[PDB]
């Protein structure tokens, strides 16, 4: 074919310029032919959508004429994000920066003001008290431990030192930032991904979800404007992004807005940076914003609370690495709380907000030096095995398990694993004793130590010793977790939450844990548990339709919290072989690992295979069955014998289950010990308040480690 | 899985013209331009804004290096402009003048052909030209990732 450009000539008024060096002979007759090249010379062939009757114009330039803390990055020389946008599919396939149409931004309260550059209901994180010292990260002794919520480190050397770095937004349609980055905060698991980078004066946060379109803020200096970049309707001036009024010390831009809630929960990401410089108050927002999810969703992803989640924390590494550098100092309470704080609401919020499942949770906080990090946590390794030697304390063994948890390693989970599981053991006995387990040390313990009876299963393929371990922890966390408990455990959050103003007075979840979260208990959100906990509650001001469909979804929230695929993956036992007919798989209402080769299972309909019993005198409406798996197709239907008791009766291992006509359960009390063995071939004394007997009409059964299933008559409780 | 418009073979200036319109490859795919590591002028011989081309067709020639990258078609001429309009004289500046005019000029002759697709779902890592894959604990030419 034949190219026959319009080259300009010398004369020209306009494009004069731009005419070819006399060298190359460009005449009209030459011009084909191409041979267009010329060394101290860089040629532009323009053309356009007429071509060819507008052959397009060959322009020439000459070579030459081409050639503090938060800085955009301009142009496409010498920026170094240069070639990741001219490599992107920007405005080619997606518009990241779509035309807003009036879509507004409002400015909100808590938003910091001229009054209060840090927020209206901020609480701004202390400065360690005159001549207090800053050790190292080295000298870091169990009495320093304790006394930890006063002990200060010095965060220079400790914390990332900043260096610069570029950011380039994800969208490609923005000019690359220039920053010092102070490290950034990364989670995520099979079907999310959120990033959050640091830098003095700036974050760069992108949320994203398997099935949801992504979200992007980017946080700079007040003065700062970012503009969106390569659309060409924007010739005259370019478009500068989305996003609320700027602030006092920061302004906030956003990618990607809206599909009503999506864009509501991004407000309130874009609002969360000017809100606060407390990394608590972000954590016990989000504490609390996870226990008001909706019901509905199921094991869904719920688009909008993630975002609002993970906004919450990405912008809570923000305030510590901000307050850290601010008065230059860590308080070593606070490191180890935003550690291990982070650890856990990443996977509350990979858990029940992205629908993920807690194998594939993950979490890189990168604020810390790398090489004082590896320091701390060697050290933090050393500590946690003093602690389990040198402390006797509840507080210290707690710290221990909370250590550990923080590490997330085998090595630490390996120390504290044995006394873990003697404490679960001690707080079963206290409750047979006749106590409440509602101190809020003794819950926080009773948090982290299941946590790390649990955490082999997470990271897959757990020993002989490590799931037997956590399966007695299970049988017991389940019969801790009563019915009474349970309504019980609904009232004192739900008293919680009415303490809380999200400054002074924070919310931490770990302090009001509850056994109803670590069990094996996946009924508590049904009918009649929701009964119980509205006559234990104390009156308020919302209509009774309500207050009853605000308790059903924190029902759900702690059975979906309890749910962990791993665990029940791992204690219902399957066949060796495929089963012949349509699996009848129902999911376990109550799930009961009685020996380590068996299961009992409780549910609304019979299995095809195991040992079932169908329960008698219960509203045929809300049936109940009980079955006991084992690695076996087979099944057989059995009725329920009725026996009496009356030195070793053969009970221990054995397991009590109470149960209403209303179809509900009661108590699934596992048969510990021989005293509690006694507790029970005596019968229920009238006066003695055991955890065996109950006021309320029930049927007791007792479910034996080897399959069969009797009805204890004595412990029946009748109108 | 993800690919690449790879550099095109170009001694001479017919090797480039003589390319064909690029075709937009499905939603389906996961592809990128590959563009030089780092753009420098004094590397660049020719600038082809092939803009009757359903794709905005550009093209970057480096002779030295005989390749013609093939690359994003309006964040070039974005960044191309900017690096036009800083003011770095008379002549210089009046030359790059006129070539950003003309430029401009031909640009807006296409502002009607930029996307208003809404960026697709999926996690991001760190680009949403890369692959939007999933990964977690438990874990038209290619570039398969890692
Ligand atoms: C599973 O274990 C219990 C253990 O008590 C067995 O119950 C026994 O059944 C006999 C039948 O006459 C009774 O004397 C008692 O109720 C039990 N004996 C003991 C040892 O206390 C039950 O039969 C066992 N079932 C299977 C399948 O072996
Ligand atoms: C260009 O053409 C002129 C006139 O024919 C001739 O004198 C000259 O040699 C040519 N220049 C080059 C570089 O070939
Ligand atoms: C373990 O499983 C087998 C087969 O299900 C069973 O026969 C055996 O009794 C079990 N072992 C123990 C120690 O109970
Ligand atoms: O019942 C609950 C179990 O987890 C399922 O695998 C099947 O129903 C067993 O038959």
């Amino acid at each position: 074919r034949l190219w026959l450009p319009n080259t300009p000539d010398a004369s020209d008024p306009q494009r004069g310029r731009l005419a070819p060096p006399g060298e190359l002979n460009l005449t009209t007759a030459s011009v084909p032919m191409l041979r267009w090249y010329a060394e101290r010379f860089c040629f532009v062939l323009v053309t356009t959508a007429e071509f060819p009757r507008d052959p397009g114009q060959l322009l020439y330039i000459p070579k030459t004429y081409l050639l503090a803390e938060v800085t955009q990055l301009k142009g496409l020389s010498h920026n170094p994000g240069a070639s990741a946008l001219l490599r992107s599919r920007a405005w080619v396939t997606f518009a990241a920066a779509p035309d807003r149409e009036g879509l507004t931004f409002p400015r909100g309260d808590d938003g910091a003001t001229e009054r209060h550059p840090d927020g209206r209901r901020n609480a701004p994180p202390p400065g360690p008290p005159a001549g207090t010292p800053r050790h190292p990260t080295t000298n870091l002794s169990i009495a320093h431990l304790h006394n930890a919520s006063v002990t200060w480190l010095a965060a220079r050397g400790l914390l990332r030192t900043p260096g610069r770095y570029v950011y380039l937004s994800p969208s490609a349609s923005t000019w690359p930032v220039g920053v010092w980055t102070t490290g950034g905060l990364a989670f995520g698991c099979d079907a999310a991904l959120v990033r959050a980078r640091y830098g003095k004066g700036f974050m760069g946060l992108v949320i994203s979800m398997r099935d949801s379109p992504p979200a992007e803020i980017i946080v700079v200096p007040a003065d700062k404007t970012l503009a969106r970049v390569g659309n060409p309707t924007d010739e005259n001036a370019p478009a500068v992004l989305p996003g609320p009024p700027a602030g006092p010390r920061y302004r906030v831009f956003v990618l990607g807005a809206p599909n009503g809630s999506a864009l509501d929960a991004l407000r309130r990401v874009a609002g969360y940076p000017e809100e606060s410089t407390n990394y608590a108050q972000y954590m016990s927002r989000a504490y609390a914003e996870f226990l008001g999810e909706d019901p509905g969703s199921g094991t869904d992803a719920r688009p909008s609370l993630f975002w609002r989640l993970a906004g919450l924390l990405a912008s809570s590494g923000f305030a510590f690495v901000n307050a850290a550098h601010a008065h230059d100092a860590i308080r070593l309470s606070d490191l180890l709380g935003f550690l291990a704080h982070s650890r856990v609401l990443a996977g509350l919020a990979a858990r029940g907000a992205a629908g993920c499942a807690a194998d594939s949770v993950f979490l890189n906080v990168s604020v810390l030096d790398p090489a004082a990090r590896l320091r701390l946590e060697a050290r933090l390794g050393h500590l946690v095995a003093a602690i389990l030697e040198r402390e006797q304390s509840l507080v210290a063994h707690a710290l221990g398990y909370q250590l550990a948890f923080v590490l997330d390693s085998p090595a630490a989970y390996g120390a504290v694993a044995p006394s873990a599981a003697r404490l679960i053991d001690a707080l079963y006995a206290e409750f047979l004793g006749g106590r409440a387990l509602t101190a809020p040390m003794v819950r926080r313990a009773l948090f982290y130590a299941t946590a790390v009876l649990r955490a082999p299963f997470l990271a897959g393929a757990p020993s002989a010793e490590q799931r037997e371990r956590a399966r007695r922890g299970l049988l017991i966390t389940t019969a801790l977790c009563t019915s009474d408990v349970a309504a019980a455990t609904h009232a004192d959050l739900r008293a919680a939450l009415a303490r809380t103003d999200h400054q002074k007075n924070l919310f931490w979840l770990p302090d009001h844990f509850s056994p109803c979260a670590a069990s094996l208990r996946f009924d508590l959100a049904e009918g009649g548990f929701i009964l119980d906990a509205l006559a234990m509650a104390t009156r308020s001001d919302i209509p009774a339709d309500v207050m009853a469909q605000q308790t059903r979804g924190v029902a759900s929230v702690l059975t979906r919290w309890a749910h962990y695929n791993a665990l029940i993956r791992a204690f219902v036992p399957e066949a060796t072989h495929q089963c012949s007919g349509p699996s009848h798989n129902a999911e376990p209402r109550i799930l009961v690992p009685i020996t380590h080769n068996a299961s009992y299972v409780v549910t609304h309909t019979p299995l095809p295979r195991g040992i079932g019993y169908k329960l008698t005198g219960v509203d045929v409406r809300r049936p109940l069955f009980i079955t006991y798996l084992t690695a076996t197709c087979e099944g057989h239907a059995r009725e329920i014998e009725p026996k009496r008791l009356v030195r070793d009766l053969g009970l221990v291992g054995a397991v009590f289950l109470r149960y209403t006509p209303a179809g509900e359960v009661m108590s699934v009390l596992l048969v510990d010990t021989d005293a509690t063995q006694q507790q029970l071939a005596q019968g229920p004394v009238a006066g003695t308040p055991n955890v065996f007997s109950s006021d309320v009409p029930s049927v007791a059964l007792l479910l034996f480690p080897n399959g069969t299933v009797i009805h204890l008559l004595a412990f029946d409780t009748l109108p | 899985t993800e690919y690449v418009l790879r550099s095109v073979i170009a001694k001479e200036v017919g090797d480039i013209l003589r390319v064909p319109c690029m075709r937009t490859p499905a939603d389906d795919v996961s592809w990128r331009y590959e563009a030089p590591s780092v753009i420098d002028y004094a590397r660049i011989d020719g600038i082809f804004l092939r803009y009757h081309c359903p794709g905005l067709d550009t093209f970057l020639w480096d002779r030295h290096a005989q390749r013609a990258y093939l690359v994003n078609p309006f964040l070039f001429a974005a960044g191309f402009l900017e690096d036009l309009s800083h003011s770095v004289d008379t002549q210089e500046t009046t030359t790059r003048r006129a070539l950003y005019k003309e430029i401009r000029d031909a640009l807006g002759s296409r502002k009607q052909a930029v996307s208003h697709a809404p960026v697709r779902a999926g996690c991001v890592n760190f680009d949403y030209s890369r692959t939007r894959r999933c990964v977690g604990r438990r874990d038209p030419v290619l570039a398969l990732s890692n």
